[PDB]
Order: C-alpha cells, then structure tokens, then sequence
C-alpha cells in the first residue's frame, strides 16, 4: 500500500533564547522563580534538515521542534521504539480538517507521507494497525514550535505559533510556550520521524532537551516574560546567584553553577555463582521455632528474582533498607533463621512485638537490619493424620533477649511446692505440639519464616546484588558505585597506602576520601567537582554587559 | 618591604595554601565552602 | 568548629549524606536529609552571629 | 461512596496523598481509574516503592502518588469449577518498568545466549502465563480485583 | 482561574462557583490597637489608640 521514494550533511544553528515551557502546573504570578528541569540550553547546536530526506532521528528526554513554512507541507509525527509493528507507537496526524492521534500497533512503510494532488490522495503511512489502545480525535509567513516530553505515563505537549517575515532561517528572540495537550498514552518512546505532504518546500529545525537550572520571570498573568540559563557565562552565574536580572558595579562572590556530572559507572567484585535460594526455600522439612535454625551465607549474587514462579510471599519486610535498593547493594554478612509458626503469629516476628513466640521463642533486637520472608506451606506441612512433628514453648520463667536460644525440657514449677519431676498437679512440661491438619482455618495452618539479617561495615563484600559492572573513567565528574557505595566526584589516581582488608577512608569532615577499586585492587581518590573561589568584577549590568573573572 | 628595625621585631612575634597544593585543615575547609579573601 | 560541626547527625540515622541516599528510597529518604539540612543551617546562623 | 455499602465490602482502602474523612467535603479536578485482576497475595506490592512480579513487570506507581487504592476479593464471579484461564500475567523482562508503563508485547524472551528468533527451546521463553482460579483455592491464590 | 493568592501565598480572592463572581478575603483581626492605662493599682480606667 506504499512505495518507496544523493544526500547531503545537514547544517547546524543555534536556538538563541527559544524554548522555554513552563515546567509543572502550578499557578504563579509576580515572582522570580529557581527552577531545576529538563530545558533547552541557550545558544545550544540545533540541527537544520531541510527535498524531503526523512530521518529518523533519537528521543533524548525530550524534543524541540521548530518549523518554518508557507503552504502546511509539515503534518504530524510518529513516536515510538522499533515502529516495526512488535511495539505500540504513537501517531499524531493534521489531515486539513482534524487532528487523529491513535495508541495502537502499526507496520509503519519505509517513507511515510500523506498525499496532496486537488481533494486528497495517497494516504500511504500505514499498512495495518491491530491493538490501538488509545484514540483521540478533534473535527516564509509562520513559525511553529513544539516541545515534546513523556514522564510518568503522560506525553505533554508544548507549542507556540508566531507570525514571521525573516525567511532562510530560525529567527533571534525569545519564546514561552504554553501548554497544549497532556496524554495518558503510557508507553516507551526512543525514536521519532515527521510525515510530509507531497505535491505530484519547508525546514525543520531538531535540538535536544537537557538538564539544567533556570530563573524564570512571571508575569501578571502568569506569562513567561524573561529567563535566565544559569550555566552560559559568569554575568549569567552571578545574575542566578542574587536571583536578579540586573546587577550594579561590585565583585560578586558567585556560587557553582557551570558543571554537571555526565556519566555514572559501577564497580562490583567477580562473583558469578548464585545463591542457594532453593536449598533453604523449599527444604523439605524445616526447624521447630523453639529450636530455630540459623545458617551463614557467602560468595553470593543474591538475586531474588529467581523465585517468582515458585513462591508467593504473604509477607516480606524489610527494615533498615528499602526494597527497591537492594538490587545496588553489596554486603558483608548475611545469615538466615528459618522456622514453622502458625498463620496468626507471623505478626509477632517484628521489633518490638510481644505474645508468645516473641516472649519464649524468638526474639528481634529493636536496631535491627534486615528482612522477614513469610509463606503459607499447608500443601508440604498438613497431613491428613495431622502433622505433629514441630513443637514450641509455653511456659517460661522470664522473657528472652534478642537472638537466644532455649532448648532445655525441665518441669515448670507453676505453683508453690517443688516439682522434682513428676508432672502432677502445678507442674507443667514446657513444650507443646502444633496438630496441622488440612482442613483448618487460615488462623492455624502452617508458615514458614526466614529472617535475613545483614551488615554494611568497612570490610571486603561476600554477597552483592545482580548488577553490571563497567569501565572506570578518571579525571572526570561522574557518579560512581563502588561496592554499594554511591558518590559525585572526581577520580584520580593517588598513593594513600591502606590497610589490607580496608576499603574505603574518611577525612576530617567525615566525608569519604578515598576508595579501592575491587576489580583491580588499585587506590583512587575522590574530590569535589566545585571550585568555590570564583569572582565576577562587573561594572553596571545597565553601562555594558562585559565582565572579568578572578 | 622597607619596613623599620621595631616593625621587623613586632612582625615575628605573632603566628598567623594554592590550589595545586591541596591537590591538613585548610585543605578540609577549603572543599566544604569555606574561604579567606585577602 | 564550622568543620568539625559535620560529624554530627541532628537525630537521622547517619551524618554521612551518601549513606542515606544509598540504602532507602526518596519518599524514606527526605525525612533523613530535612533533619541533616534543618541542623547544618543552625550552624552557619550561629556563626554569622558570633 | 456510600452506594456501596450493601454491595461490596473492601478488604483493602488506602489513600495516600488525603484524608479518607475528608473525601466528602473535596472538590476534585481530574479522575482517573486503573482496574485490573491480581492474585490474592500480591496485593500488598500495588503501594509506592514495593517490588516482587507486579510491582517490577505489570503495573507500577510513582513515589509522589495522589490517590487511593481499593481491593476486593472476587471467588464468586471470577472462579469457575473447570478453572478460569482467562486472566494473564507477565513473567520475564528484560528490564523494570516505569511508573504507568504499559508493555503488551509478546516477543521471546532470551534468557541464555544464542538468539531465540522465535522457536521457544531451552533458554527461550514465552513471558506471559495464565491465572488459573479454582474454587477451592487457599485464600493466598485467590482472584482479587483492584481499582486505582 | 478560580482563585488568586499574594505575594506572601497566601488566598487573596476566590471566586463563586455557583454565581461566577469574584470575592476577595481579608483577615478579621486588626492589630493596630495600643491600650493607654495608668496603674490597675489606681484605677480601672484605659483609653485605646
Ligand atoms: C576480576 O575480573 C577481571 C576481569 O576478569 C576477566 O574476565 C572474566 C570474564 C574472566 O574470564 C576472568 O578470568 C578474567 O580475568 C580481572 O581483570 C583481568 O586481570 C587479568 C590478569 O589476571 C588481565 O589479564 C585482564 O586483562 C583483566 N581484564 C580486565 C577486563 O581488566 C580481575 O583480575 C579480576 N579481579 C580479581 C579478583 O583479581
Ligand atoms: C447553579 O444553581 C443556582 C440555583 O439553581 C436553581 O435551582 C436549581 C434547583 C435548579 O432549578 C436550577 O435550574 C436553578 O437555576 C443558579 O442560580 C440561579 O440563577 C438563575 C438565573 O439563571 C436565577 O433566576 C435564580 O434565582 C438563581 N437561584 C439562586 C438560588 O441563586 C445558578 O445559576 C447555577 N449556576 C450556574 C451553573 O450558572
Ligand atoms: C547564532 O546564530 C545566529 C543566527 O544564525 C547568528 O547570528 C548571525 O550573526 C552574524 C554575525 O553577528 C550575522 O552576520 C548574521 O546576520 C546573523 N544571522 C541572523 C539570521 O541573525 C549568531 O552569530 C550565532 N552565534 C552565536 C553563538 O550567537
Ligand atoms: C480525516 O480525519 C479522519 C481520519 O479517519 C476522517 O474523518 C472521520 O473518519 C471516519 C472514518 O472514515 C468517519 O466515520 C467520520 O465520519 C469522519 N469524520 C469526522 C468525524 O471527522 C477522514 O478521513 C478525514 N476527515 C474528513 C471528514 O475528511
Ligand atoms: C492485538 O491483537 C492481536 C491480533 O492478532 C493479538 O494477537 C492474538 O492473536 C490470536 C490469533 O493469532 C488471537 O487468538 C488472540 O485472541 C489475540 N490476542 C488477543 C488478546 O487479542 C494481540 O495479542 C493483541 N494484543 C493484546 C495483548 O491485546
Ligand atoms: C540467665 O540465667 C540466669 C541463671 O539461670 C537466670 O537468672 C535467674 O533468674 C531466676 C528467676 O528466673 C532468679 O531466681 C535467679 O536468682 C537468677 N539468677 C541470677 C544469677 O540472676 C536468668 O533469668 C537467665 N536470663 C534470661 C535471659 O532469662
Ligand atoms: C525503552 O526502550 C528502549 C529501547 O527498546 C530500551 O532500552 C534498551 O535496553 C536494552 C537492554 O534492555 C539495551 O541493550 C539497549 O541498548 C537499550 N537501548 C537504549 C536506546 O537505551 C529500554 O529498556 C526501555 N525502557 C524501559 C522502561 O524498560
Ligand atoms: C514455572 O514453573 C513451572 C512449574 O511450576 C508450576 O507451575 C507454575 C505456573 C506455578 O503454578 C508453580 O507454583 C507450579 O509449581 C514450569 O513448568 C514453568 O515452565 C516455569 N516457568 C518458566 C521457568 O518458564
Ligand atoms: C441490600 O441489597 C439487598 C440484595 O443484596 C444482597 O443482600 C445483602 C444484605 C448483601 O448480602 C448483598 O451482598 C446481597 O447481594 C437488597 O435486597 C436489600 O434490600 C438492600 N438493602 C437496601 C438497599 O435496603
Ligand atoms: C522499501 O525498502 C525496504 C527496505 O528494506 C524494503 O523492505 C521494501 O520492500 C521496499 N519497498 C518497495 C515497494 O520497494
Ligand atoms: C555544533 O556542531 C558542529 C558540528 O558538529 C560544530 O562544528 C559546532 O562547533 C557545534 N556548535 C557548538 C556551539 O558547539
Ligand atoms: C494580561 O492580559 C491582558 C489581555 O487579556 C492585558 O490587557 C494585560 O495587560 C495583561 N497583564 C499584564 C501584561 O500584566
Ligand atoms: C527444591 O529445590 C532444589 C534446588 O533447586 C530442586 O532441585 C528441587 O527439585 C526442589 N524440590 C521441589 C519439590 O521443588
Ligand atoms: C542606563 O543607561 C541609560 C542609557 O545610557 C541611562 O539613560 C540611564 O540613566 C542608565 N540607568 C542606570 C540605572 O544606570
Ligand atoms: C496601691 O494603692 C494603695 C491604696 O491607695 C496604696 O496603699 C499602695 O501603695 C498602692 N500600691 C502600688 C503598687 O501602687
């Protein structure tokens, strides 16, 4: 149903002032305002197309778009990652008369373009669309700017449209776009393409958005009148650091605003072997909570997801760390209590808790680091003669202390005379039978416990979390992870000699130092991307806009 | 630094780093801020 | 004392800032750094006063 | 709210960014509503910042979430007594997902080294597979329904 | 724009939802007042700026 249709290295420009939208959606007005986000960069390299030559171009966190033109050749665009019809994709359309935007899976052709002859033709550019999930319909003299952005499932849109007279090339000025549209597309965006409308010429203009700190101006009615980019030169630095647009004669110690981290490398020991989450997960008969069990574990890549199509966890919580974090993380001791309790004491296995397992059986320590792992087992567990083979303890003279152990079988002495065995009227055997049988209640059908208990100390790591390794880069800023140890700095080469087992070293200001690489046992030293001395002499930011730095 | 025999004396007395150098406890605060101007 | 003032943690976990923002999330994290921001601003004031 | 009452009865209501006593003198400006089908079990992972399958492969919510989330369990409409397989999941990614990420492709997930190219083998697999609810299930693997 | 606050953020003017006219807020306490007393010792009597 399409067809297929000497190229030249594409020139560049500069965005002078253009491309500010407005960051969220709050409301403000008559204020200066400090914002951090993804923008344009002022006097940034846009690069300048155009004969038709259709590229398809990358999606970096977010594009803007400008267009000069006079007879509507550009109409719409089409986002997505593969646009081979194994994904879903984006496609925004301007067909004269209404806008189609549609959320579905299309087999894009090779060259898309719509078709002008004097009605209509040549809607080549699709050849099948299957799931569409999401539909939306809506029934040189010109410049047009758009930002395009995607986060959190919303694809924003920000345009502009100004009358212009200048006409072989992007005009000098300033721009605010407003808003324009805020879909609930929810999809991953990489790569992006414009479709033409023939005739059987126009420019496009594509530059990238980056991250970077602006001082935004609002107006009366919360119009977007001035903005400042805060990493151009010092005037811009030292206009930032007063949060002022206007600047009379002085020194002006300024702040750092000039740099910013690029890159971001991890450094993890060699481990490959997993570990035995098996082995003591399924375990064909486990320990009675009187008699817990506690086992050490090293030379690990804990990966936990390797049990997600055995086991469905009723509980898992962790407590001096963040699920989330645990993937990033290496650690030095790791050990593993595993027990079989009933299904309504699982919510006395936490700090603090009191009942009967927590006073007599097994008891947590407040500061406590770690994880508790929960399961319901009433399919290995229950019997159908009951299951009388795990025990516990009821009767005790005094409470525990964290992480004991009691497995002595005298006679309780509940009353007055003394027992010296013979179980007979205030005597008691301290020790007691679970009956599982598999017809009971949720209450008291059978779990299994595993607490994992683990430390984070100067020390070489045992187990560590499944992530990738890459190479070192020095002399730069960058951020690092260094054995699960995360940081912003420069890393140099250096000669502190440390101890043999010593990883890293502090300083005065209890902040790290230095730290070894554990691929190549090499020390390196860590220091601050800022210089902080810097001085702008000016004169009136009124008289001349020219500067000297100290 | 044409200075007399009495101000050569009183200059001794009393107690009082670049950039490659640094490269102690000024070399502490001088990561986390803090600056002397001349 | 300005220098030596940052080894203290004004009641979060840690003084150090990069292990906090290693071993918990955001939402768990900025109840940490707004203690450690709130005490290293007292610091400064009392300096500039004296 | 207070149509439902005498319809359903939610064994989970948490809302996060509100008072759920202040829900009857707010004005709201935009709504939405996500509603899928889960396990039993895994809905303690649809909360900001859980991980396990659902949270990492299925659905995931961003750390600063304005809302609430409702849950009921559903063995008398979504239980069958042949099975009901018409509820799926996915199982194997390449990576996380985003917050209000979906992902509905089905191509073969390489889990070893040579390429797969369809033909799922031995380290190739099919990464999306079925619920299967009985009537007779523990609560644990159970159908439940949630609304966001 | 439903409602508009100040430069202190605080709300300046609201408006009507049912009838779409505007209104504006002003706090209810004046804090301008200074009471003239002589001793409560002598006398009861007091005179207010
Ligand atoms: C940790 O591993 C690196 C890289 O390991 C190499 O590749 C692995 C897949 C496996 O084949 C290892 O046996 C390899 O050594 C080691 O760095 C290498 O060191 C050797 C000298 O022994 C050197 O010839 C290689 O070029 C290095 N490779 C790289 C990429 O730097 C490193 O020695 C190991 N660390 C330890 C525990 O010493
Ligand atoms: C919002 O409603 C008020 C009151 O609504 C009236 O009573 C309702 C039960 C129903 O019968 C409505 O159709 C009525 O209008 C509206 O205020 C009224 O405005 C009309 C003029 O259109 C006026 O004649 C009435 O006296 C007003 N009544 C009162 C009590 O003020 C109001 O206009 C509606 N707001 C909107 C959306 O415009
Ligand atoms: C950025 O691009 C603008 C636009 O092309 C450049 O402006 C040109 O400047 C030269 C010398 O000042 C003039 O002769 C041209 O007429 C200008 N062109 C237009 C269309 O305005 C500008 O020099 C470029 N450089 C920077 C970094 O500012
Ligand atoms: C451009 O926009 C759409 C693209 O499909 C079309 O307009 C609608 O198309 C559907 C399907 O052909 C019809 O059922 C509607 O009646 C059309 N009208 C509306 C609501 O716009 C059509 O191809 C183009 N629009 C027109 C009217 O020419
Ligand atoms: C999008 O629709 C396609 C149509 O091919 C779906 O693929 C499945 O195709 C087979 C026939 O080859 C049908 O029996 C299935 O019913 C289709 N699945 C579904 C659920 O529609 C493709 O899977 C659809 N995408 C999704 C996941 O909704
Ligand atoms: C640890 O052991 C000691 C000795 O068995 C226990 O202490 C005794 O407690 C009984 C009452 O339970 C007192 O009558 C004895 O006088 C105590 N002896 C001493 C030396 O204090 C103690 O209870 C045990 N601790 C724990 C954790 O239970
Ligand atoms: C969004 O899409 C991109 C492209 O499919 C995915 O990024 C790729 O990830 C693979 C490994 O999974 C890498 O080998 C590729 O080099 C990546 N490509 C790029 C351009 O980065 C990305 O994973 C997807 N994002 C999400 C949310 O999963
Ligand atoms: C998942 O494991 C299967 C065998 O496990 C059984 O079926 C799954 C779906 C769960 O119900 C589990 O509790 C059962 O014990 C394998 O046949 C299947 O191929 C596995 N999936 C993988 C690894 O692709
Ligand atoms: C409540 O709804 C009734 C029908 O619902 C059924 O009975 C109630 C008590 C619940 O068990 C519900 O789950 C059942 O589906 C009506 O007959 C009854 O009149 C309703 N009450 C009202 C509205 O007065
Ligand atoms: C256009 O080029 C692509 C490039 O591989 C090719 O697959 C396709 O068959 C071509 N179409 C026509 C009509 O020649
Ligand atoms: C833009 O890119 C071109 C070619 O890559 C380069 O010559 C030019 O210096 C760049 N502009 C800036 C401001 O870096
Ligand atoms: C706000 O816009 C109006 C036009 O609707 C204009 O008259 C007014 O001057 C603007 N307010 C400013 C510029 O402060
Ligand atoms: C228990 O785990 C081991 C380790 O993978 C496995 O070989 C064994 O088959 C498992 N047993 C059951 C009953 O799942
Ligand atoms: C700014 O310069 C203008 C033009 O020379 C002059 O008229 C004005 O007085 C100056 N204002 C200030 C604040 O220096
Ligand atoms: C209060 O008044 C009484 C009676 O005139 C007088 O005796 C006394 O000294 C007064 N005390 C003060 C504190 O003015």
């Amino acid at each position: 149903q399409c067809v297929n249709l000497t190229q030249l290295p594409p020139a560049y420009t500069n965005s002078s002032t253009r491309g500010v939208y407005y960051p969220d959606k709050v409301f403000r007005s008559s204020v200066l305002h400090l914002t951090q986000d993804l923008f344009l960069p002022f006097f940034s390299n846009v690069t300048w197309f155009h004969r038709f030559d259709n590229p398809v171009l990358p999606f970096n966190d977010g594009v803007y778009f400008a267009s000069t033109e006079k007879s509507n050749i550009i109409r719409g665009w089409i986002f997505g990652t593969t646009l081979d019809s194994k994904t879903q994709s984006l496609l925004i359309v301007n067909n004269a008369t209404n806008v189609v935007i549609k959320v579905c899976e299309f087999q894009f052709c090779n060259d898309p373009f719509l078709g002008v002859y004097w009605m209509e033709s040549e809607f080549r550019v699709y050849s099948s669309a299957n799931n569409c999930t999401f539909e939306y319909v809506s029934q040189f003299k010109n410049l047009r700017e758009f930002v395009f952005k995607n986060i959190d499932g919303y694809f924003k849109i920000y345009s502009k449209h100004t009358p212009i007279n200048l006409v072989r090339d992007l005009p000098p000025g300033f721009s605010a776009l407003e808003p324009l549209v805020d879909l609930p597309i929810g999809i991953n965006i990489t790569r992006f393409q414009t479709l033409l409308a023939l005739h059987r010429a126009a420019a496009y203009y594509v530059g990238y958005l980056q991250p970077r700190t602006f001082l935004l101006k609002y107006n009366e009615n919360g119009t977007i009148t001035d903005a400042v980019d805060c990493a151009l030169d010092p005037l811009s630095e030292t206009k930032c650091t007063l949060k002022s647009f206007t600047v009379e004669k002085g020194i002006y110690q300024t702040s750092n605003f000039r740099v910013q981290p690029t890159d971001s490398i991890v450094r993890f020991p060699n481990i490959t072997n997993l570990c035995p989450f098996g082995e003591v997960f399924n375990a064909t008969t486990f320990a009675s909570v009187y008699a817990w069990n506690r086992k050490r574990i090293s030379n690990c890549v804990a990966d936990y997801s390797v049990l997600y199509n055995s086991t469905s966890f009723s509980t898992f919580k962790c407590y001096g760390v963040s699920p989330t974090k645990l993937n990033d993380l290496c650690f030095t001791n790791v050990y593993a209590d595993s027990f079989v309790i009933t299904g309504d004491e699982v919510r006395q296995i936490a700090p603090g808790q009191t009942g009967k397992i927590a006073d007599y059986n097994y008891k947590l320590p407040d500061d406590f680091t770690g994880c508790v792992i929960a399961w319901n087992s009433k399919h290995i567990d229950a019997k159908e003669g009951g299951n009388f083979n795990y025990l516990y303890r009821l009767f005790r003279k005094a409470n525990l202390k964290p992480f004991e152990r009691d497995i002595s079988t005298e006679i309780y002495q509940a009353g007055s005379k003394p027992c010296n065995g013979q179980t007979g009227l205030n005597c008691y055997y301290p020790l007691y039978r679970y009956g599982f049988y598999p017809t009971d209640g949720v209450g008291h059908q059978p779990y299994r416990v595993v607490v994992l208990s683990f430390e984070l100390l100067n020390a070489p790591a045992t187990v560590c979390g499944p992530k990738k390794s890459t190479n070192l880069v020095k002399n730069k800023c960058v951020n690092f992870n260094f054995n699960g140890l995360t940081g912003t700095g420069v890393l140099t080469e250096s000669n502190k000699k440390f101890l043999p087992f010593q990883q890293f070293g502090r300083d005065i200001a209890d902040t790290t130092d230095a730290v070894r690489d554990p691929q190549t046992l090499e020390i390196l030293d860590i220091t601050p991307c800022s210089f902080g001395g810097v001085s702008v002499i000016t004169p009136g930011t009124n008289t001349s806009n020219q500067v000297a730095v100290l | 630094s044409k200075r007399s025999f009495i101000e050569d004396l009183l200059f001794n007395k009393v107690t009082l780093k670049q950039y490659g150098d640094c490269l102690d406890l000024i070399c502490a605060q001088k990561f986390n801020g803090l600056t002397v101007l001349p | 004392t300005l220098v030596k003032q940052l080894s203290s943690n004004f009641g979060a976990i840690s003084s150090v800032l990069n292990d906090i923002l290693s071993r918990l999330d955001p939402p768990e994290a900025e109840v940490q750094i707004d203690r450690l921001i709130t005490g290293r601003l007292q610091s400064l004031q009392t300096y500039v006063t004296q």
